[PDB]
């Protein structure tokens, strides 16, 4: 009996833990994509900038 | 060849045309080229002046004439414009004539300083619920619009310029709205539609359109919200009252990124100009509520920013909450759950507003502001399930009611005493039995019933403006009363 | 005869002059033009060579042509200075506009002077009471220090700004000065009504507060260098009448970010990020002038900008190494509602050691910075996984943690219209005691909610019977 | 005559265009007619680029700029100690005059292969820390690093208090004499921060260059430099200086500064193409001399501050190239209680026990290694399981070491105090007591040696080892006080 | 490498070469690339990285003369083996010893990563 209740609670834990890494990823998501492109932008400003003369 | 008051094209590109003579022009001094196409000279040199075109690079060639104007740049501003549409410069595009000028103005203005303002108290009726009861907005005060892509942004402007159809039928040039609406870099098409929109509803009338779309020159774009301004402040400086919408600032900056990198100035974050934030800055600035001894004449704006997967942090956005007093943010999470308008609570504020809100707003909407933002964490945290709890359960409830009443159609501007009625019955609770399906038709049913037998609360509340507590005991009573039957 | 000149070249906020003459104007001084309205300032930058001068203009620069006739004042743009200035609201070039006429000087100063030398320096570590439970327990003021307010748009760095005003100002019987750079003028409108119904300033008597304002409509010119006029008004006080003057500004970004927009236009190859390759002794030239001499004291407070809510950013970056203490307002605090949005360990004072505040001081605010880490170093695994998986030890280092929190955010006078709470002012003896309490466990059964929101321990058991029926 | 004297062609932003100075030579001061110095970096067919040392409100175009004849230099020597000066040598501390022995220049080279001595003396730090774990020695480069506020210049100040036990006394080759550089601080700090070795009697063997804030960049780029050669009189006279570069990082900017402005074109983040040129050749100046020099050293403690802790970023690469080792400081550990916020994994001192004392390595053996391996298990532990008969044994044992090394700013410790403190928590005599307790079995141990074991203290003091019979006593000594 | 190539071709005999550290000559060529003003490639290096280590490198060689063996350092900037420069180096190498900070700070001398270590034999 416990190990049929501790199964259930396993899987409800586990249905909640990987729907708030799942909202995690969607956010970090946003971020890495924003970083990416930042650092795609900073690189050629800098490199752009290193002709400027 | 007069080169005082004449000049020839030395070169042309990036929309950039650089100009040998027009020796005393002055900086900022629009231009005319051969082709018809205009010009703005924004580089005062020895020997040449660079000059940013108002059209395509196509229509200048070297060697070319370049005629003075004799005018910063400027648009005509004043009452004939009512009703029309137009270009950034002010020249018409509904084909309806040439423009009825009262005068002309600059497109740059200072903004009124420390001393001609007068603080915000005179409210911005939206007709939106959950605007006027959560954010509201001032005459004078600016409020951001900002969300996502597609995300009832336009939506929550155009209710707002429709709902002043109320006061803009009567003598009364102090409760009137006049309204601008800055189409910038939009579908050309998507504008046709708008305009066709207000006029379904005769609010064209009271509403100028300016508008710089999609495949028009950068500088048209930039510069549409600054001319824009001053057909606005023309309502301001005459003791009258006027309404801007921007939409969007987002392709204006973008627009005048391109503008600066062509011109060679340092791309800095995002490649944006330095001077991005002042691009802004000193547009947003110009909508003010002017003084007592300046004839009380205002400037109210509604900036729209759009933001990429709903981050705020972003360089524009954060630009923009800098200067706007507040604002409307949409979430797209819940435009797409059906919760039309998508204000998040806890994402939005208005920095001006509990003194510029209507009275009688303000009493029965006690805390609903603070509320929603701790039922949506309640909500939350009610993951479970195998935990129900019985305390904060009627809270849950209260929630998904108030939720339901503040959720409105498009174009359904309720009047300011069809509202408090509405928050009072779900503030207080006469809600918490009600289905949540069937809370439209509750506040359908309960208007007409209101309408024809208290009507005498509905025109107290138009006309005081406040609820004294015989009148909200009046309310209470009708209520319950409403209640009993449904 | 004066010396005077020709414009030769005008892009944007640039004024290229040259003169026919021998002498040159140098760099720093004020230049003028006669303008159909009024008169255009601008100020020397660098000589650029065949008798022509680069200057930045204090004002926009429309209608300006070719060849235009300009004045050589002879020296750097000054302002009125002394007692005179009280009351007044003072432009960036010394004018008044407040619609009071003159100010009848007994001096005008000039805005660029150099900073007090380093054997003119004097130091001290002295508390700066605040009333506020946060920076008083955790990250204290400098009395005659600098202080800085860091913060994302929104977050509230000038609703902090004005309860200091409001809990110090008043109270302090010196003088202070208040320059607003690159805001909102709607908020320096605000401040001016505010101080007339505080009695901090007496239109028809006398006032404590000079005001310099460049708010955010101006040029990049004048938002550049209002923040200096401010200063030299302020300077004044500390030396010639050797008072303790308080120097609040707001905001100071706007100041490097100004910089910025001329910086390209006089020809400077950008730095990181496409600011001035001057940033960080631009900076220097102002902060080292606000400080506390032998002669009188300065404690200035100022609100920082934060781009993009990027803390690394070249300008807020730069600043950290002038300020004796910080207090940094995160975003993420204030969107869980707790007001003021202080982060409670990214926050930093040069006062917080046990001989300066007391050991018993010291040690509370210590492991309260102890629990708040350990509460972050599981957020994470919170978040994910919830407080099922954490061990007994942490569940309730958490439990006292997310109280302790909520007991940092305090409902602030001057945000009453946001709060709809009444105003707290704790006493720095009354949040150290209460938070020992809290750390000795004593409050443990007591809601959460409770701690939301109050003033000192009392206010907590107050407000939890309150929420017991 | 243009040989020694050029006209001015233009001036702006602390660089001046200067025309004719034609037998300049590259990197020679120059006056200008109103008084303010500058320094010709850059020598063209046309013209001379010259970086202002002051105003330039005091250059104007058409100007008289005057050759000296001198690359740029610095008065040094003995006379030096307990003043405070400025990147180029002058008195700032108000109190006249400097006794120079003589004129190093700004810009000296390095020692070569040859005029070399290993490693081997200890600068002792007095923190319990660093000296067990991260050991620096004579001649070495050691870098602190990390973010803003985590107890950087901490660490390098709790070193200079520290050396006040040697340089009182007479014995010449104990002494360590200090220069503490501060490049980038505002005034505000300098003058606390002299204020506070003033309060521990800690100036008179002490050197202050300082260029600060608000001073032209040349100024912050040049200080570095100049009190380097002020600290290598001492290094080329039999005797031992401690340099202190706080930080570099500000002079990395400085020098970006300098150079974007005289237009050489930018490399990586907007900095200079050789802006590890700099840094090497500054840090390659901290040696140790061989006996045909006299064995003298010059020890360099730079400074360098990230940004969120982004060690792999530009200039703090660099620099932990150049270094011998790096202290790693951190807000995680710091905010956590742990003080000095010393990083044990990453923190290594590659000339290591060979720069420590004797009776400290024996003691301190593989106690950075296992501390290494606690941190392991604490992460095991992370997924909070059952405790076996090894993990549970190094988890609570790891914990009271991490507990002991906390230590107490202001407060360093001498090595007969270090030595058994140390022991007393390897060995295993701290582990039946409180976790939280510890703190004060600092004080009472230390109290309760000083009275009975005083033999102990003085015999490690002195003959700096450790024999088997003393280790014996040392033994007994902690068991004798483990019942109170 | 000089005096190396000299015993490879006169002496006719197997040279051995030991560089420490050939990260320090890219390096240096990315410092004098930048002086010459050239526009600096990605993470700032020489545009001309690639062929500055083939030029030192092909040279490098066994030929029908003799032999040159080289064990070469190679630092990598901040724990990055993708860094253009010893991203480059890479390629001329015969064999690869790679050694890794997480096989140190375990405590496990010689520091080698028993799989990003590779051989042509
Ligand atoms: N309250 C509402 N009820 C029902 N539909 C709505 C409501 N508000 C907006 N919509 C519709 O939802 C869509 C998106 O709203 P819209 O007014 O286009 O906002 P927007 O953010 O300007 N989108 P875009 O202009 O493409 O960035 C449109 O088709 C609207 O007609
Ligand atoms: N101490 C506080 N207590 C309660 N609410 C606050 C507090 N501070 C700020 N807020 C809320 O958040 C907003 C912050 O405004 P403000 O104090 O002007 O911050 P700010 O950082 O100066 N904004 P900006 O200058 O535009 O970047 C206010 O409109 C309030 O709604
Ligand atoms: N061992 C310690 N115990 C207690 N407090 C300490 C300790 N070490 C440093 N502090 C305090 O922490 C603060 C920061 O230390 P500091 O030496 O300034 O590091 P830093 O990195 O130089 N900061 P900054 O130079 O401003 O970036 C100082 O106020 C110290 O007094
Ligand atoms: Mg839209
Ligand atoms: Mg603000
Ligand atoms: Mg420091």
């Amino acid at each position: 009996q416990g190990y049929a209740a501790e199964i259930s609670a396993r899987r409800n834990a586990m249905d909640n833990a990987s729907k708030n890494a799942g909202d995690m990823i969607n956010r970090y998501s946003i971020l890495y994509n924003r970083t990416r492109q930042a650092v795609i932008t900073n690189e050629l400003v800098d490199i752009i900038t290193g002709a400027s003369s | 060849a007069n080169l005082n008051e004449t000049g020839r094209v030395l070169a042309v590109g990036d929309g950039i045309a650089r100009v040998f003579g027009l020796n005393n022009i002055q900086a900022e001094e629009l231009v005319e080229f051969s082709s018809g196409v205009k010009g703005m000279a924004l580089i005062l040199e020895p020997g040449q002046v660079g000059i940013v075109l108002f059209g395509s690079d196509r229509l200048v060639k070297e060697g070319e004439l370049v005629k003075r104007t004799g005018n910063i740049v400027d648009v005509p501003v004043g009452p004939g414009l009512l009703g029309r549409v137009v270009d950034a410069l002010g020249n018409p595009i509904d084909g309806k004539g040439p423009i009825d000028a009262a005068g002309r103005s600059r497109a740059q203005v200072k903004a009124p300083g420390i001393l001609p303002r007068r603080s915000v108290h005179e409210p911005v009726q939206t007709g939106l619920k959950a605007v006027d009861a959560l954010v509201p907005i001032g005459r004078g005060q600016r409020e951001l619009i900002i969300g996502d892509r597609q995300t009832g942004k336009t939506a929550v402007a155009l209710d707002t310029i429709l709902n002043q159809k109320r006061w803009n039928n009567g003598s009364d040039e102090s409760k009137k709205l006049y309204c601008v609406y800055v189409a910038v870099g939009q579908k050309r098409s998507t504008v046709a539609q708008l305009v066709q929109t207000l006029e379904q509803h005769d609010a064209m009338k009271y509403s100028i359109i300016v508008a710089a779309t999609a495949s028009e020159a950068a500088p048209l774009q930039y510069l549409a919200p600054f001319t824009a301004a001053s057909i606005g402040e023309w309502f301001r400086d005459n003791g009258k009252h006027a309404l801007i919408v921007y939409d969007d600032l987002s392709k204006q900056a973008v627009a005048y990124r391109q503008l600066s990198l062509l011109l060679r100035r340092p791309p800095g974050r995002e490649a944006y100009p330095g001077d991005v934030f002042y691009l802004h800055s000193r547009l947003l600035e110009r909508a003010a509520k002017l003084s007592e001894k300046e004839g009380s004449g205002s400037l109210t704006a509604l900036p729209v920013i759009e933001t990429q997967g709903g981050d705020v942090s972003a360089y524009i956005p954060t630009n923009v909450i800098s200067i706007t007093d507040g604002q409307i943010f949409l979430e797209a999470e819940l435009f797409y759950k059906g919760i039309r308008p998508a204000i998040n609570v806890g994402l939005s504020v208005s920095r001006v507003g509990s003194a510029a809100q209507v009275k009688a707003l303000k009493q029965v909407a006690g805390s609903l502001k603070l509320f929603l933002a701790q039922y949506r964490e309640v909500a939350a945290f009610a993951q479970f399930g195998s935990d129900l709890d019985a305390s904060t359960k009627q809270t849950l409830v209260r929630g998904e009611r108030l939720t339901q009443l503040l959720k409105q159609n498009q174009y359904s501007p309720l009047a300011t005493e069809e509202q408090v009625p509405l928050i009072y019955a779900g503030v207080n609770g006469h809600l918490d039995g009600i289905e949540l399906s069937r809370i439209g038709e509750f506040e359908s049913s309960f208007l007409s019933y209101l309408k024809s037998n208290h009507n005498e609360l509905l025109t107290e509340i138009r006309e005081k403006g406040e609820l004294s507590k015989e009148l909200l005991a009046s309310l209470k009573s009708a209520t319950e009363s409403f209640v009993a039957t449904f | 005869t004066p010396i005077t000149g020709k414009v030769t070249a005008v892009i944007g906020a640039i004024v290229d002059v040259h003169f026919e003459q021998s002498e040159l104007p140098a760099i720093l001084n004020a230049l003028e033009i006669k303008t159909p309205q009024g008169k255009l300032v601008l100020e020397v930058a660098q000589h650029l060579g065949e008798n022509t001068v680069r200057t930045i203009a204090m004002d926009g620069t429309e209608g300006l042509v070719r060849g235009e006739k300009v004045l050589d004042t002879g020296g750097p743009i000054s302002v009125p200075v002394g007692r005179e200035t009280l009351g007044r609201i003072i432009n960036v070039i010394g004018e008044p506009i407040d619609e009071r006429g003159p100010i009848k000087s007994k001096l005008r100063k000039p805005i660029h002077a150099d900073p007090p030398s380093f054997a003119e320096q004097s130091t001290s570590a002295e508390i700066l009471e605040t009333g506020i439970k946060v920076v008083d327990l955790l990250a204290p003021y400098a009395r005659g220090g600098k202080i800085g307010l860091f913060g994302g748009a929104g977050v509230g760095k000038t609703v902090f700004i004005q309860e200091l005003i409001n809990n110090i100002a008043k109270a302090h019987g010196g003088f202070s000065v208040f320059t607003g750079v690159g805001e909102r003028t709607r908020e320096g409108n605000d401040l001016y009504r505010e101080m007339k119904e505080t009695g901090v300033i007496n239109l028809e008597g006398e006032s404590k507060v000079a005001l310099v304002f460049g708010q955010m409509n101006e040029p990049p010119g004048a938002r550049a260098r209002v923040a200096l006029t401010g200063l030299t008004i302020a300077e004044y006080f500390r030396d010639e009448e050797g008072q303790d003057v308080l120097l609040f500004i707001d905001n100071i970004f706007r100041f490097t970010q100004a910089g910025s927009e001329v910086s390209a236009l006089l020809g400077r190859i950008p730095s990181a990020v496409g600011y001035q390759p001057t940033l960080a002794t631009d900076m220097g030239l102002l902060q080292e002038r606000i400080t506390t001499t032998k002669k009188g004291s300065v404690t200035s407070v100022q609100a920082v900008y934060v781009p993009a809510d990027d803390l690394t950013d070249p300008a807020p970056a730069t600043t950290f190494a002038h300020l004796d203490a910080t207090t940094v307002l995160s975003r993420g605090i204030s969107e869980l509602g707790i007001y003021p949005a202080v982060d409670p360990l990214d926050s930093k004072s040069r006062l917080l050691d046990a001989a300066v505040v007391g050991q018993e001081h010291y040690d509370v605010a210590s492991k309260v910075q102890e629990t708040l880490q350990t509460y972050k170093s599981l957020q994470d695994i919170i978040a994910i996984l919830g407080m099922d998986e954490l061990s007994e030890q942490d569940k309730l280092t958490v439990e006292r943690a997310r109280k302790i929190q909520r007991f940092l955010s305090q409902p602030f006078a001057v945000a009453e219209v946001f709060t709809g709470i009444p105003g707290k002012l704790v006493r720095l003896k009354d949040t150290v005691a209460s938070f020992k309490a809290v750390l000795e466990g004593k409050y443990d059964n007591i809601p959460e909610h409770a701690f939301y929101m109050v003033g000192g321990i009392e206010d907590v058991v107050a407000k939890a019977e309150k929420l017991a029926a």
